């Protein structure tokens, strides 16, 4: 339903086969599938099949993956973040979303 | 928008106001900018978070008055500040920063070692 | 016990290269 | 809510009573309900109560469960596969999607 | 303990054959 | 968000605070929420706050809480199912769903 | 060590007699 | 996605980057999100991105989240409630909320 | 071993500060 | 539908089919019907999945050839036809139900134990 | 709407309905109600869960009459009840309540413990 | 569309390019095609995933140049290439595909035995 390129599934810690949440900036549609890998490199984000009702090429999108663990832990967790530029660039990774100030 | 580290050149009302918030001891003006001179901030969600002064003398540069809001530390934006400072500043070879006004010098050193940085005496060296 | 869910990753303003209602999916 | 050919549940290992996510290739509706199961061989998919509001008679969907495994197990796991052609004819069942090239 | 969430099956593009509101359900 | 009648709540074994699933018949809308109780015997279905863009008075629902479990204990898990008529009337109890023919 | 979301209980056919946004909820 | 003052994040028990979701009392939507840190004081609830098509400045929303428990633990458990007016003012926490009568 | 998906806990009406399609998000 | 227990007097196409499916032994008419020669049946989903014949004598009433469906057993059916039977029917207070083709004993004594009735030579009783 | 702790003046037809489910023993009229002869109640979604009646006199005030509707106990709906009649009369010094009518004395004075009362001889103070 | 065995009589512009990566070894046209000399291919998405050779001698077949691209290998793309060639040649009785050019002979026995081919000196054989 959603292939993405290997590089940028490893980059935000996202498998093969786990499921993945969709929202689209360009359309507002909300949407859950799952991923599939895309050849390394390629730079592809590809919603195919009943997903493709929901996006259209150069729609910009976020794409989420979400675990579940104990609460102890979840205290300390920090989150796999890689943002992009342009056409599927990868500007840079991070461990952790800033604060926001008044 | 995301975290973005840029040069100021130009400071719009929101600018001065945030900068209050990060350097209460500073009243600019009394920040003068110019070519060697420069101030870099993290900017994230329309707001600065933390700034740093940057001295440039050709292959040397000078660091000072690094400081995050303490809100938002331990969240990767100094490192990232001081990352984007370094890389937007190739032509500098050795780079020092003094150990004025650091509030916690323990903190500071763990910090600066994490981005290459070696402990001298008085501040901290990347040459 | 209690568990709770996380974001564990995202991609950050990717934009879509390819949609196609016949790919799989 | 929506029963399904017991040939079909076994191939894809869904179980009577799971939750279940319907994308309906046809319209672009998708709904989550349960299996039941329908009559081994009867072919049949159907739509039952509220759900029936977002698919027709005639539609294509795609019905997928997920399940919830430690990090490690997830890493190697293989989905159960089914496709499907004609009037719901079985035409091939696998353990892995490949991976889309440019 | 990082729990995930994966696709464990699917039926690929098969046909509704019935649909009633009055069905349970 | 939606208050029921504790004896229906026992009925289908949902807590009090448990999230639910609602599926409207009527309109077609499908929402989830959590379980809050109401009076014992007051036969009462409350769609509260937020949730009242998505039912009105009169509406017929399908009202469904999941569990998760192991895949052994899944395979011979049963439902607590309980069906209603008229003026919200518990007319039967059961513990599985029958098999749909052709 | 797969774990399934299964149907726990259903409520099937009942009638809303409340509706109230500023209920709580 | 949805930055909060840690004031509200701490009251009702919500973790930095934990999955939520937002009910819209204002304009119906329901979509689901995860929480950032906002400024311990600022009053803010900052709907960004792709969920700023879900929600406007001065709409009024009811955020929760949701954890999962061995049955025999959810039978005793309390939400951590947290309740508001005005201006994003704080005026009350509980730890359960009542039954409502006929 | 039946595992509960119970509300842990609510901010019961809130109003929204700040709403814009290019914070991050 | 829900699974409902009808009482049938009158049959549709559908009903001719489902009943060959379920007694795929008789071929009526041979199933004449009137008020004291009943058929019960169970229907899900616009289908009849399991049917009995009762014959009524005011106070006794017996039950011959009860069979759910092999597809759908152990989900109810059979217990919910014979529940129910014998609530429509509160002037009876002999139940009888003979042995006759059935195809596993040890099954339908399980069953019908569940249901009340005590193991007879012969059959089961609820009286 | 949300749990609120209202003081009455005035009684609606459902405040009346309420009343009497709270208070079956009550008939009122016979409810006179004054500025120094208060009734506070809990109000949800439209009901009364819980009521109260508050005597004043200056610096020293008196409850009666406390209850909560059995379906709804444990809930915290007595605790805000009372939290809130305290706030709203902050003029006042020393709080009697009389064991009068109490079902269970023993969840009383826990209940009143968690309160800040010292159970006493008849009664329970906060003073 | 979903992974598909085709023969390839034609080669679109998109089926060079794709070739190309799967055998760059070949230049095409090179690639003679005709009744007994068949190019199969596997089709993901509209790409050509793998491809294979088949030289058909009536009741003998023989395979040649099978590669599946190493991206996306492991994912049963080869083995349901092969099931498909040999189940649209039911005439064959005796199959042989060489050893030539294969990278690693260890993982194409442990392949070609999956599929139920025996080996043997110089390739493996189903007969
Ligand atoms: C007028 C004037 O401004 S004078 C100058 C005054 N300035 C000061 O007194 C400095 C005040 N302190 C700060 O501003 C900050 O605490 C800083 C600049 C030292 C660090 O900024 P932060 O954004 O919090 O750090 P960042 O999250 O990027 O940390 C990166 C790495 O540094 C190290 N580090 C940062 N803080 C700490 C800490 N408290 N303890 C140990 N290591 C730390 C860690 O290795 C960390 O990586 P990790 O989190 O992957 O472990
Ligand atoms: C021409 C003619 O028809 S002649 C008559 C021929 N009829 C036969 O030969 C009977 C064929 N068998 C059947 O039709 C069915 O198997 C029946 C009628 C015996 C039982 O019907 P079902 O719908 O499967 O039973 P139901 O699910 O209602 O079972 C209720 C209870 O009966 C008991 N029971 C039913 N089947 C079994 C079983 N196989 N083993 C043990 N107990 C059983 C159990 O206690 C069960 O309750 P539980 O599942 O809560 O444990
Ligand atoms: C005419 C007339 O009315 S005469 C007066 C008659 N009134 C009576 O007989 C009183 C009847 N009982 C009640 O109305 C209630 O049970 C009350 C007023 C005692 C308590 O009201 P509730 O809403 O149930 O109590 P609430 O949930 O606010 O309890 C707060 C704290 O009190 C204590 N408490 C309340 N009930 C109990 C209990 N049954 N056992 C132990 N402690 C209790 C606990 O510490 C509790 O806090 P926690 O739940 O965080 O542990
Ligand atoms: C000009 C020319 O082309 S000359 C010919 C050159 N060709 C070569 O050198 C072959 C290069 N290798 C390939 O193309 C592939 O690796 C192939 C054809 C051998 C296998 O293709 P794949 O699509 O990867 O195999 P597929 O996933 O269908 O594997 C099916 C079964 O084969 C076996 N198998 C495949 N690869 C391996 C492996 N690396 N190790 C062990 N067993 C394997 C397994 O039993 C497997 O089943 P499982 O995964 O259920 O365990
Ligand atoms: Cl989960
Ligand atoms: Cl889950
Ligand atoms: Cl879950
Ligand atoms: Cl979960
Ligand atoms: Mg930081
Ligand atoms: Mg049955
Ligand atoms: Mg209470
Ligand atoms: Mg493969």
């Amino acid at each position: 339903s959603c292939a993405i390129d290997q590089d940028f599934l490893d980059a935000a810690g996202i498998l093969e086969n786990e499921a993945i949440d969709i929202w689209n900036v360009t359309n507002g549609k909300r949407f859950s599938v799952y991923a599939i890998a895309a050849e390394r490199g390629s730079r592809i984000i590809s919603v195919n099949g009943a997903a493709a009702h929901c996006a259209s090429v150069g729609d910009i999108v976020i794409i989420a993956s979400f675990v579940t663990m104990p609460d102890e832990e979840a205290r300390t967790w920090r989150p796999n973040v890689a943002y992009f530029e342009g056409d599927n660039e990868m500007k840079r990774t991070a461990k952790a979303i800033p604060v926001q100030v008044a | 928008m995301k975290l973005t580290i840029i040069r100021l050149e130009k400071f719009s009302d929101q600018d001065r106001i945030d900068l209050q918030k990060i350097w209460p001891e500073y009243s600019p003006s009394s920040l003068q900018v110019d070519d060697n001179h420069r101030i870099y901030a993290a900017r994230f969600n329309e707001r600065l978070l933390a700034a740093v002064r940057v001295t440039l003398s050709g292959t040397e540069g000078a660091l000072d008055s690094l400081r995050v809001r303490e809100v938002t530390r331990r969240r990767g934006v100094g490192q990232y500040l001081l990352e984007e400072v370094l890389r937007n500043n190739p032509g500098v070879s050795c780079w020092w920063m003094a150990d004025a006004g650091v509030e916690d010098r323990g903190v500071m050193t763990a910090f600066m070692q994490a981005l290459g940085f070696t402990a001298q005496q008085g501040g901290w060296e990347k040459c | 016990s209690m568990i709770r869910t996380m974001l564990q990753g995202k991609l950050h303003r990717v934009k879509v290269t390819h949609a196609d209602l016949h790919y799989e999916g």
